[PDB]
């Protein structure tokens, strides 16, 4: 606005200067923070190590199923095993004795047949 | 697989000829030689019915026994004669008696054992036994009452196979002996707890269907044993034949009997007659089944109407289409609906093979476990009881061996039978 | 991998026998073993043969019965040429259409012989699969030794799947009575040890040759060449490797969602009469009572799992809009909850017939596997004889006499009983 | 910086077959040899997805994982077929069963320690892994249950590197095996645990852009497995190709995916089969032309990156680019600023002068999960073709174990029709 | 005395080999460093033929590094000053500072204090680095804490590239930016900030370049950061020492951020036209267009202001020039500090680089005021920050890494307390 100027200094490779125009009228670092950075190392190798305990898990259960399974399974076969010669071997005792009840009843038959000629050369 | 056959008694053995002798035609086997036919097939299915010695030759499976020389030699010099392996005879030499209790006690026990030794070469020898069949009157002793002795014997020896019976129930019309249904009744007894299924063959029907049926003036025990003889070929066929059905004889026993008592098919035929009496081809399918569904062609004297077919099996002969045979089956289990039972379900069933017998073009066969059989029981049982009244013959039998009470207690036996097959009137 | 066929009883040794050859001429297999393609050392069809010796072919088949009889004539007709007298067991004495004599009494023996010479077959294979028991429903060895077969295989063989033809049994052509108990009670021993079964109706085939062959009184060797054609092409997938249906669960985790219901229905395509259709036309039959493979009524019980078994010249640009107006013409029929089906089996070898045969070459033929809940139609029309025998004991005394239980009788109907009930606890919701 | 690649099951191979030939295309690779081209840049990054070998050479960074040998010997046997190394083959054998539990339990857990070992030596060898990329069928066993266990078995190890996969959802309407869904939802939980980054490609879409939009009657596995190989060398180019972009693969990522479960990009493409710029644009933004069967306007996008093609003007590409967030404005979240970046590559397609590929991280997506899930209840309903699982060892309430996981992934991508 | 040039992050590194290079044009130095007191104040005359800077470039990637260690140049510096790192950042703060930050630090703080220690009577810091994006927020913000630590008065003055839409590739941008702006700015002293859209923008209207690449970007961040420097590597009067840098633009400890304007940049190809009047560059500094941060100071206050002449100027002239600024133009001042303008003419004149855009010119100004308009763009940042935090958006890429979501929270806390303090110095 047409003001006059402070002149600033002058060296070799310049000049400067103020230009006032208008007068203005009147109106702890720390270092202790380094253990900060091993909290956030705190956190990350707990989140790891538990997403490790986490799948360290979702494996052992795996040991289950895979053989929880294996471990069903000849729940049947030895049932079945039984199932069977158990069944089995109580019909050859369940017949076997049902042909004894077929012949008992012939020397039946038979020890009636001979006592009655001991009758005849008798009578 | 292979069955042998014992064939008892003047009645069982004029029987067992004339069987064999037709069976023998069938196959085609010389007196004596072995095969002389344009078929091929008879042999497969030989195998069961002959065991077959050296040379050419064929020999019945065969055991004859009787308690008198007499009727060994009949047939030895009669018409397949020489046929039978010379000691598969077993002679009798003694008395016969016409009495159960010589032929099941005294005089048979006597023999027995020899039979038992032919029957035990015969079967150990057979390669697979499957079973016995024996033929056998029911009135006599030699026949009834050794028989039933050598069934019971023959069990016990072999638990284990099937056994099997033609047996003659002996009527008061044409008959010898005035004790029979005595006779009759101590078998009968003896039967229903040793065989698995017996062909009752009445000779009250016998006769009936040769002057009923026949105008035959004088009947014989010849034509009259042929019908039996025919009748025979007839049941058997179909495990010495074709490979249509495949007839294990056990098999053909299990689909027959619901209840182990009660074996008791009373059978029937196609066509009849010998001499003077044809047929003008006339054998039709139709008119060849509502006839062996038709009492009057029955080989018991029962009535196959008073009275419901537990099961009835059929098998027919002749070059035929059976496209038409299970139709006209049907048509008669529509048409005589009513005296079938329900509860078992497809209680009839028949079957077809195609190389006919000696003579007649077509022909059918009736195996009939008809409940109407306690129709015949009922009818010994009936005389029965009018002669054990105030004891009569009994003493025949009182001082050989026996007791009062036995009789009585096989009298009983069968009176249960009887309202058995009549507690088979179900629901 | 691979897979072993055993034929047990007369009706399942001659269904075999029948479809083996039936293999044998889609392969090209002359009778003597060896076939004049350049695909054997010892894949594809290496599933069910086996590369013995160096020409020969032998089927991984094991045949047993109980008499010889019918064992008898393989050993006989060419073909004679075709197995390995080990593989054809025969017994002696038969079985006398009863389960008791097949399962305890004459089972017993031969059972510890057959299950090793099987063992013998699943040896001579690198990741054995399963097992195809050809079998009949009711009758002796048929019920009874397959039944003890199974309980035994069951044990022997862990995963190892088991895939059952049953014979259900038809009036009409039987000789046997006593039929109905021995399918009740096999189909209940049997049942806990099978995998998926498929029933076949002798009736249902008596009935397709009585009306799509002509045939007069049709016999045995005529039903058998039929199921011969239906066998061959459900066994397809597995044998020239298939587009699907390809190993034996992705073949059945299709069929079966529960453990119990296994019996899907078999429905096969063009049968017609030597002495052609259209893509569309065939699988129109698919869905038709008549062409059926067990007589019942599918247009009322609800399906629960469709398979559509095709065999020939197809694209599937044609398959689709055929289906497409299956459902909008005819009965969809679909379950409560499961999709609405149509896994889809293209399989590019044209059907090859027996050749002085029946039938006649086709172009294209089709073969719906359906699990529909109206094949128990035929669990209570077999069940009703059965219960109305019992009732009185009928030919009990037959079975209790060769060493079996009053009770064990019970015991099976109860089975069908509460089966029957799943079957119809399976409708709506 | 490198990645390895798992290609597992009758699925997942025959696309990474497509994918590898023709990626190996544009690097020009001889079916066995080294580079024959006279483009001169494939090279820079060809370090990423080929570890190299002696001779000339170049070798995939493969792994070729199946039940059965069957499908291994199709790619041997194929097109680019003796490229992979040998023994990075990691053969099967067994069952599959098309279920997801014999995969990821029985036979799967039988193998998979053969598989780490192929992984681990070719990851330990790979100076600077920075990840591993997958790809597999969900329906059915080799692919989403041994994969889903991979996966799992693969972090654990490699916590630190960021996993990848394209996974192909099963529709009902083509498919071998009803059961799928079951299969799937199974491994979609997997999934949402494990991946940092899924591309969904259901084969409901996959088949309808070849017939309302190719008239090609009968849809192979061919002519339809041809897009995802398309769309999976679209997606991956400038972590393999310019310099304009960089791509650690975890950038990518991070730049992606706002919460940590919902990665689930439903992915696009530009032309189709064997292009102006709008009309390429105004194409990769039409659902009828999107991977995943979705549409894109009930759900709007979280985020979304395009990689243009083709020696074009992008002083064009932005101006379209803005275009499509104005004509289509409200169907972008406000609540994450920036959330449509681009950038352009000019080195073309086999074929094709002008190309481009969109990764959509929809929540429209929740549409496809929503689906499948709804014909699994339907199912787990009466508890149905369960029991082929239930005696494979697996429990009974494992399954509505994951059922809920999923429910929640419907609903949280439903939570995000939020507000400014 | 001395002066230490420190280059984190792919943008600053760029920023830097492409003002490095502008200052070896300026000061005639080939690659090689040879070249055929004043200048010392950057360059160290090490050995006996070459001229290395005293600067120190640290990346997470190499890559960018590597690039140097490439093209010549590649000459220039020690195989020493260039640290890079292996594992990128990964466009993420925390990464940044916390998790890949950590093991590099300890290196780098002490490669630094190998070039304080060539020097007696070290002055400050420049620190060039990116805004936005990972290693560039992240490490930075670590470097300085510790490089407040580990020396003492020694002043530190950031260049900030302030990150925009259009070229970037990253959405996860303000987080990063508002997380670092709040550790770091207790921490340094005068702080500028170059807003990539307002450069990218020049280029456009300016330069008529289509779509600018960030080689392009650089030249002309290169251009004004050296005429900002020019002071202390001339020694011309005014700024002659990074003290009195903060002595005339920052009045108050947090308002650090001044604007700076670049004067005429005019593209070769018009390089012969009758070139600009020593009025109207003066008239052009007051321009919005020509800013370096999108904002517009004609609404804002300005409370101290500076002019940086370059070239061939007798003051005589930029008086007259000044005069009509004012009754012309928008005055513009505070309450309460005089009416600005301290003026520093340079006698040498600017040199641009070789075939590059723009041309060479007679004269060039550079004005450096601190606006209370400039926090324009500290809320333009803070309300896309504000509107994604609002729904957790992407932090949990960040307590992944190891952060807490409550120094989210207190880091927004800042700004909002910024905000109001260049509020709060509005009239009276
Ligand atoms: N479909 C069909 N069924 C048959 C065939 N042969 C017999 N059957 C049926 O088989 C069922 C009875 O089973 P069988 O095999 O005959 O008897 P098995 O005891 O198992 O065998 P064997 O008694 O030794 O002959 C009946 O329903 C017959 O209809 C055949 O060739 N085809
Ligand atoms: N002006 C300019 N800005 C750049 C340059 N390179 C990246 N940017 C910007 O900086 C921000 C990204 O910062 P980067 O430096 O890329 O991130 P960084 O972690 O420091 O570098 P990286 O090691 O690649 O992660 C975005 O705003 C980009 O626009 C560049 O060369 N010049
Ligand atoms: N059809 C047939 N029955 C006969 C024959 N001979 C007798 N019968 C009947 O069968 C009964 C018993 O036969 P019989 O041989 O006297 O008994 P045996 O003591 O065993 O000889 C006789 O009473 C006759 O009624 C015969 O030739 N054939
Ligand atoms: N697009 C693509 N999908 C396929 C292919 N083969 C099967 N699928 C699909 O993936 C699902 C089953 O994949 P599949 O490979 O059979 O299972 P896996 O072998 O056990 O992994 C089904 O829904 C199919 O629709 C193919 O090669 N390409
Ligand atoms: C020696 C054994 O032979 C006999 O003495 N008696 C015998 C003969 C039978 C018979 C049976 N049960 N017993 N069953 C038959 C049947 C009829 C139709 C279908 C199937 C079989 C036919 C009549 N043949
Ligand atoms: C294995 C490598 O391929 C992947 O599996 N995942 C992958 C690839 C990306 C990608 C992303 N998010 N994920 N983002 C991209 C992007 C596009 C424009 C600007 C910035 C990035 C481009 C498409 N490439
Ligand atoms: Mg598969």
């Amino acid at each position: 606005a047409d003001m006059e100027v402070i002149e600033l200094n002058k060296c070799t490779s310049g000049q400067s200067f103020e230009v006032i125009l208008k007068p203005p009228s009147f109106d702890p670092s720390l270092e202790e923070i380094q253990k900060k950075l091993e909290a956030a190392e705190e956190r990350r190798k707990y989140q790891e190590a538990e997403l490790l305990k986490h799948l360290a898990e979702k494996r052992e259960h795996e040991r289950e199923v895979i053989q929880k399974a294996i471990e069903e399974n000849n729940n049947f076969i030895k049932m079945a095993k039984e199932k069977l010669a158990q069944k089995m071997e109580s019909n050859k005792e369940n017949r076997e004795a049902h042909l004894a009840a077929m012949l008992e009843r012939l020397q039946e038959k038979d020890k009636h047949a001979e006592e009655v000629r001991k009758n005849k050369e008798l009578k | 697989r292979e069955i042998v056959h014992i064939q008892a008694g003047q009645c069982g053995n004029q029987i067992g000829a004339k069987f064999w002798e037709v069976i023998s035609d069938e196959h085609g086997i010389d007196p004596t030689g072995s095969y002389h036919g344009d078929s091929d097939l008879q042999l497969e299915r030989i195998n069961v019915y002959y065991n077959e010695a050296t040379g050419n030759k064929y020999v019945p499976r065969a055991i004859l026994v009787d308690l008198e020389p007499g009727t060994m030699d009949s047939v030895r010099s009669g018409p397949f004669g020489q046929i039978f392996r010379p000691d598969n005879f077993v002679f009798g030499q003694s008395g016969a008696g016409n009495n159960w209790a010589k032929g099941h006690y005294t005089e048979g026990a006597e023999l027995v054992d020899s039979v038992l030794d032919v029957v035990r070469k015969e079967s150990e020898s057979c390669d697979c036994l499957q079973g016995f069949q024996l033929t056998h009157s029911l009135g006599g002793g030699t026949g009834s009452g050794m028989g039933t002795l050598l069934i019971s014997k023959i069990r016990e020896e072999y638990p284990d196979r099937i056994m099997n019976t033609f047996s003659v129930m002996p009527s008061p019309k044409v008959s010898d002996t005035v004790v029979e249904p005595y006779n009759a009744t101590l078998s009968v007894h003896q039967l229903v707890e040793n065989t698995d299924e017996t062909y009752s063959i009445d000779n009250e029907a016998l006769y009936d269907i040769c002057f009923r049926t026949l105008k035959l003036t004088t009947p014989t025990y010849g034509d009259l044993n042929h019908l039996v003889s025919a009748t025979m070929s007839g049941v058997t066929t179909c495990l010495r034949f074709p490979g249509q059905l495949n007839a294990d004889l056990r098999k053909l026993a299990v689909n027959m009997v619901p209840f182990p008592r009660l074996h008791f098919f009373m059978p029937g035929f196609a066509p009849l007659t010998s001499r003077g009496s044809q047929q003008y081809r006339a054998l039709t399918v139709p008119e060849l089944t509502q006839q062996m569904f038709d009492s009057k062609n029955m080989m018991a004297a029962c009535d196959p109407r008073h009275g419901r077919y537990l099961t009835v099996a059929a098998v027919f002969r002749g070059r035929m289409s059976m496209k038409e045979v299970d139709e006209q089956m049907l048509n008669v289990q529509n048409k005589n609906s009513s005296y079938f039972v329900e509860w078992i379900p497809n209680n009839v069933k028949t079957a077809v093979c195609d190389i006919p017998p000696r003579g007649l073009k077509m022909s059918a066969t009736f195996i009939g476990n008809s409940t109407a059989i306690q129709e015949l029981f009922k009818r010994i049982s009936e005389q029965f009881t009018a002669m054990f009244r105030r004891k009569a013959f009994l003493h025949w039998y009182t001082g050989e061996g026996m007791d009062e009470m036995e009789f009585t207690e096989a009298e009983s036996n069968m009176n249960d039978l009887v309202s058995e097959y009549q507690q088979y009137q179900d629901a | 991998r691979e897979c072993i066929s055993i034929h047990v009883g007369q009706a399942g040794v001659q269904i075999g026998n029948a479809c083996w050859e039936l293999y044998c001429l889609e392969h090209g297999i002359q009778p003597d073993g060896q076939m004049p393609s350049d695909k054997t050392i010892g894949d594809s069809f290496n599933t069910f043969f086996s590369e013995t010796g160096a020409g020969k072919h032998v089927p991984r088949a094991v045949f047993v019965d109980l008499e010889p009889t019918v064992i008898d004539e393989v050993r006989t007709g060419t073909y004679r040429q075709l197995f390995h007298p080990e593989q054809l067991i025969t017994g002696k004495e038969d079985a006398a259409n009863n389960y008791a004599r097949g399962h305890y009494t004459i089972g017993k023996e031969i059972i510890d012989l057959v299950l090793d010479r099987i063992r013998k077959l699943a040896d001579q294979c690198t990741g054995l699969q399963g097992f195809l028991v050809f079998h009949s429903f009711g009758g002796g060895t048929g019920s009874g030794f397959t039944s003890l077969l199974m309980e035994r295989l069951s044990v022997d063989y862990g995963k190892k799947s088991k895939l059952e033809f049953s014979i259900y049994p038809a009036p009409q052509v039987s000789t046997a009575v006593v039929e109905p108990y021995n399918s009740i009670l096999t189909t209940h021993t049997t049942l806990e040890h099978s995998d998926c079964a498929f029933m076949v109706d002798n009736e249902a085939i008596y009935d397709i040759c009585r009306r799509n062959l002509d045939i007069e009184r049709p016999t045995y060797t005529n039903l058998n060449r039929l199921i011969g054609q239906i066998v061959s092409s459900i066994t397809a997938s597995l044998r020239f490797d298939g587009a699907l249906n390809v190993d034996l669960t992705e073949f059945q985790t299709n069929l079966v969602p529960y453990p119990r219901i296994h019996f899907p229905l078999a429905t096969y395509a063009p049968v017609i009469s030597a002495e052609q259709l259209s893509v569309a036309e065939i699988t129109n039959a698919c869905f038709e009572p008549a062409n059926q493979m067990v007589k019942c009524d599918p247009r009322h019980g609800k399906y629960m799992a469709c398979c559509l078994l095709y065999r020939g010249d197809v694209v599937p640009k044609d398959v689709n809009a055929a289906i497409a107006t299956i459902k909008t013409k005819r009965t969809i029929q679909f379950v409560d909850w499961c999709p609405t089906g149509f896994k889809v089996g293209i399989n590019y070898q044209p059907p090859t017939v027996v050749p002085g045969g029946d039938l006649a070459k086709v172009q294209r033929a089709v073969c719906m596997l359906s699990n529909t809940t109206a094949i128990a139609e035929a669990w209570a029309r077999l069940d009703h004889k059965f219960d109305l025998m019992y009732a009185k004991r009928a030919f009990v005394h037959w079975y209790v006499g060769e060493g079996m239980e009053e009770g064990e009788f019970s015991e099976a109907r109860e089975d069908m009983a509460a089966l029957e009930k799943d079957y119809e606890e399976v409708g709506v919701d």
